[PDB]
């Protein structure tokens, strides 16, 4: 909870990444997409409808760790 | 007769030459020593000269006299003017990242091989930077297991 | 007969921009020649190449 | 002769670049892989790769050199605060005095959101918000405005016009600007530093 | 008001109008309006014409005029100071010799 | 300055014989009382007076 | 050309091309301009999917 | 002479006075600000000036932690510094029972005398000061940033904080100039106040190493 809450470029690029990589591998859609063969923009219609079901696990320097939502986060 | 007039009778025997340079501000024109010299202790000791506001571009003399920081204040004051020398500006974060990374281990260190050697631990870095077969055959013999952080 | 202007922003930097016609016409036409050896040499053996 | 100093002085320009070329090239390597290792974290602290840590706060504040606005600083209070009042032109609110918007301010100010902002950005903005406050009181002493909002030419009042909708949207506008303009967590400080250094 | 230039369409530095869009605005609004302008100033440029010729680096006879008494001048002055620094005393400028 | 001798023309060197002192070659006997006094000055470049620039 | 500096810091890759450039006003700073018979041979794998 | 000299000792003077105060010795204000006529109106020539004993200080206790903690100052009248002098100062520390004690050399200490001051004693802590760095305060120079060496509380909040261990903390050398004038030894942290461009400060931590 003390971390930025602003979701940065490299958690998305790497979200982004991970979703189309899922979708490519036959995963479900939860956007109902409308004729999208690339599953990059699947994924990006994804990540700005706020459904893609990741979890990023930021880890402290130290050891410690904490979990946030994609839909918790703040997106740009 | 060879060596008799090459006596040093007054003055550092570490400075060269000292010249008297003005600044003619419109509110006044105040006088200041350039030193073409390498002893900054000496300068800043010297009766009539202010020793709190004396600078030398020198890292090393800087860091041996007035500590670490000073050091890598001048290491950014200096850098700085050089980059604004040219015309060309750089961000103060850049130059100051650099400073602290050549000045985190309470000694200025360079970023040649030797330097960059005292800093990292890496086995592999080092090897594949310089040095390749000295490192890795003292790594050898040291036994010294290379993380992959 | 080249005209020195700024047309349809296709010659920005030292770019040139030609006209069709004058291609089709000869202008800037080239050759260029390639050659392919080939040996069929005599070994120590009584055996050639063939 | 003319013609031949001209030759030598192109001449030199061209040794000149092509020693600078190789010489750029060698330092350039070297910086790059003395200063590969470093990042930023997410507890705003760089370390290097062994978790030796460099700098508690990149730069002191924490802000992006990429995003860097104004000259080494986060904004443009001036731009901001024109871009503010150009965008959002309120023609049914009355203007501010030096002690309302010196209120308002104070009271956004305090909010939970501004919180966890810095502390120096925060000063850097009640300064500019005093400024501006005191060129009102100076335009409006010089013309005899006054703050009941009776002034019969209200020309008067387009001089310097504020409304607090325009304060809150520019004091939301630079804190979210400087919200985005910090160090985000991850980002390979050294190797950014390195090639701004070599370039 | 104004026109635009280097200062303001350049990249220079700070105060570009893609730079104020880029930071206002977003990204894509930006990218939007490079490509209007790139689809744009080629259109004019070409339908308005815009060429250079040999008449438009020639001197003017005032310029020449103005050349040749400069030249004049200089090389007056600069025969005064060799006559000077070769047969008499030069007035020497500070923290250098008289060469 | 640099005497030779005119015996066999080496270098002269300065030494104390039992009356006074005299020049003298390492290669022959031929010695050369000092009677009055002799000097060699050098004038050494004074150093300038340098100016204060800017 | 070391196995460090030649084959690993740096080394050759496929799925690469290299071609001389030239300017084209009419397309996004975000697009480039692939010619026909680079992208018949530089291909990328898509998986099956719904 | 007879001007520069008294002139250096007034200034050494003032300075060993600072470098009290900031360690947090027991000094009046008026040691910390004393003028030359003062100092003349002590000793205004050479020759009357004692620098083996008129110079040497013994009033310096730290009253913040203790009193009965006491601290030295010297003055060696010969430029370079024996055995037999560190010895006689050595014994004179036993003698008045104070474990802490400094050397203000002249033109500086034999290679045999700093190993010996090295390895005198753990409890006799004697440290080496040219006169020639002493004639300028390192601390007011406006390179040098502030420097306040924290206690362990401090350290612990720090470490508790930040989630650090000691030697993660950025390294300074025990042979740093301002090491020296402040006296810190291995394992104390200094916390450091660059000042910024801006009225901000920038505040980092050191550990002595
Ligand atoms: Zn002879």
């Amino acid at each position: 909870r003390i971390t930025t809450p602003y979701m940065t470029k490299y958690e998305r690029a790497r979200v982004l990444g991970t979703r189309a990589l899922q979708i490519a591998m036959c995963a479900p859609v939860m956007v109902e997409l409308e004729g999208e063969t690339d599953p990059l923009l699947i994924a990006m219609k994804e990540l700005k409808a706020r459904k893609i079901p990741i979890i990023i696990r930021r880890y402290l320097p130290d050891g410690s760790y904490e979990d946030w939502g994609v839909d918790e986060l703040i997106i740009t | 007769k060879e060596d008799l007039p090459k006596v040093v009778v007054q003055g550092i025997p570490e400075v060269s030459r000292a010249v008297i340079h003005i600044d003619e501000q419109s509110g006044k024109e105040k006088y200041k020593l350039l030193v073409e010299g390498d002893n900054l202790r000496a300068v800043m000791a010297t009766h009539g000269v202010k020793g709190t506001r004396t600078t030398s571009n020198n890292t090393y003399e800087v860091e041996k006299t007035l500590g670490i920081e000073a050091a890598r204040t001048t290491i950014i004051n200096e850098i700085q003017y050089t980059m604004v020398n040219h015309g060309m500006s750089i961000d103060r974060r850049h130059v100051m990242l650099l400073s602290d990374l050549m000045t985190y281990k309470g000694e200025v260190l360079g970023i040649t091989r030797f330097g960059l050697a005292k800093m990292k631990e890496s086995v592999l870095m080092l090897a594949s930077f310089e040095k390749t077969a000295d490192h890795l055959f003292d790594a050898a013999y040291f036994g010294q297991k290379d993380s992959v952080c | 007969t080249v005209a020195v202007m700024s047309y349809s922003g296709y010659d920005i930097e030292d770019a040139l921009v030609l006209n069709k016609a004058s291609l089709d016409r000869g202008f800037g036409r080239c050759l260029v020649y390639k050659n392919a050896k080939c040996t069929l040499k005599r070994y120590t053996n009584q055996t050639f190449d063939k | 002769t003319e013609f031949f100093f001209h030759t030598m002085a192109g001449r030199e320009g061209l040794v000149d670049t092509a020693v600078k070329t190789a010489e750029t090239g060698y330092m350039q390597r070297r910086l790059v892989k003395s200063l590969e290792d470093l990042c930023s974290q997410y507890d705003l602290t760089v370390r290097s790769s062994t978790g030796d840590i460099i700098q508690f706060i990149y730069g002191g504040d924490g802000l992006d050199p990429a995003a860097m606005e104004g000259k080494d600083e986060p904004l443009e209070f001036k731009r901001v605060l024109d871009n503010i009042k150009a965008v959002f032109p309120c023609p049914s609110e009355p203007a501010l005095s030096k002690n309302e918007l010196i209120l308002t301010t104070e009271s956004i100010m305090k909010k939970s959101e501004f919180l966890c902002c810095q502390d120096s950005f925060l000063q850097e903005i009640k300064k500019f918000i005093k400024g501006v406050s005191e060129k009102i009181k100076k335009t409006r002493d010089k013309y005899g405005i006054n703050d009941n909002g009776t002034t019969e030419p209200r020309v008067l009042y387009q001089l310097d016009r504020i409304t607090p909708t325009q304060v809150e949207k520019f004091l939301e506008t630079c804190r979210d600007k400087y919200m985005r303009a910090q160090m985000e967590p991850g980002s390979a400080v050294g190797a950014l530093c390195a090639q701004s250094i070599g370039e | 008001s104004g026109s635009m230039d280097k200062g303001t369409l350049g990249s220079g530095s700070k105060n570009n109008i893609f730079y104020i869009l880029l930071r206002d605005w977003g990204q894509n609004e930006a990218a939007d309006a490079m490509s209007r302008l790139a689809r744009l100033a080629p259109v004019y440029l070409s339908n308005r014409g815009f060429s250079i010729g040999i008449g438009d680096v020639t001197p003017g006879q005032g310029l020449l005029k103005a050349k040749y008494e400069l030249l004049n001048a200089g090389y007056k002055k600069c025969d005064e100071y060799i006559e000077a620094l070769n047969t008499g005393k030069l007035q020497q400028q500070p923290g250098c010799t008289a060469e | 300055m640099l005497l030779f001798c005119p015996g066999c023309g080496n270098g002269l060197i300065v030494e104390e014989g039992q009356r006074c002192h005299r020049f003298a070659c390492n290669t022959c006997p031929y010695v050369h009382n000092i009677t009055r006094k002799v000097t060699n000055r050098k004038y050494p470049k004074l150093k300038e007076v340098d100016d204060v620039l800017g | 050309q070391g196995r460090f500096r030649g084959n690993l810091s740096g080394k050759r890759v496929d799925f690469s091309g290299r071609t001389v450039i030239s300017p084209d006003p009419n397309l996004r700073i975000d697009e480039v301009a692939v010619p026909v018979h680079v992208a018949k041979i530089l291909t990328f794998p898509e998986k099956v999917n719904k | 002479d007879d001007e520069e000299e008294t002139y250096r000792l007034w200034k050494i003077r003032k300075t060993i006075m600072q470098l009290c105060h900031d360690r947090g010795y027991l000094v009046t204000q008026d040691e910390l600000d004393q003028t030359l006529e003062e100092f003349k109106a002590q000793s205004g020539d050479k020759p009357s000036e004692g620098r083996p004993r008129r110079t040497d200080l013994t009033v310096l206790v730290a009253h913040n932690d203790d009193p009965t903690d006491q601290m030295f100052v010297f003055f060696p009248e010969e430029p370079k510094v024996g055995i037999k002098t560190i010895k006689v100062y050595c014994q004179r520390m036993q003698e008045e029972n104070i474990t802490r004690a400094l050397i203000v050399v002249q033109q500086g200490m034999t290679p045999s005398a700093k190993q010996s001051l090295v390895d005198m004693a753990p409890k006799y802590i004697l440290e080496q000061f040219l006169q020639q760095e002493l004639l300028i305060n390192i601390t007011e120079h406006e390179l040098v940033p502030e420097h306040v060496v924290m206690t362990k509380e401090e350290v612990t909040e720090l470490l508790a904080r930040y989630k650090l261990r000691e030697n993660q903390l950025p390294r300074i050398q025990a042979g740093d100039p301002v090491a020296r004038y402040f006296g810190i030894k291995r394992g104390q942290v200094v916390k450091i106040i660059r000042p910024s461009e801006t009225a901000g400060r920038y505040i980092t931590y050191r550990l002595v190493q």
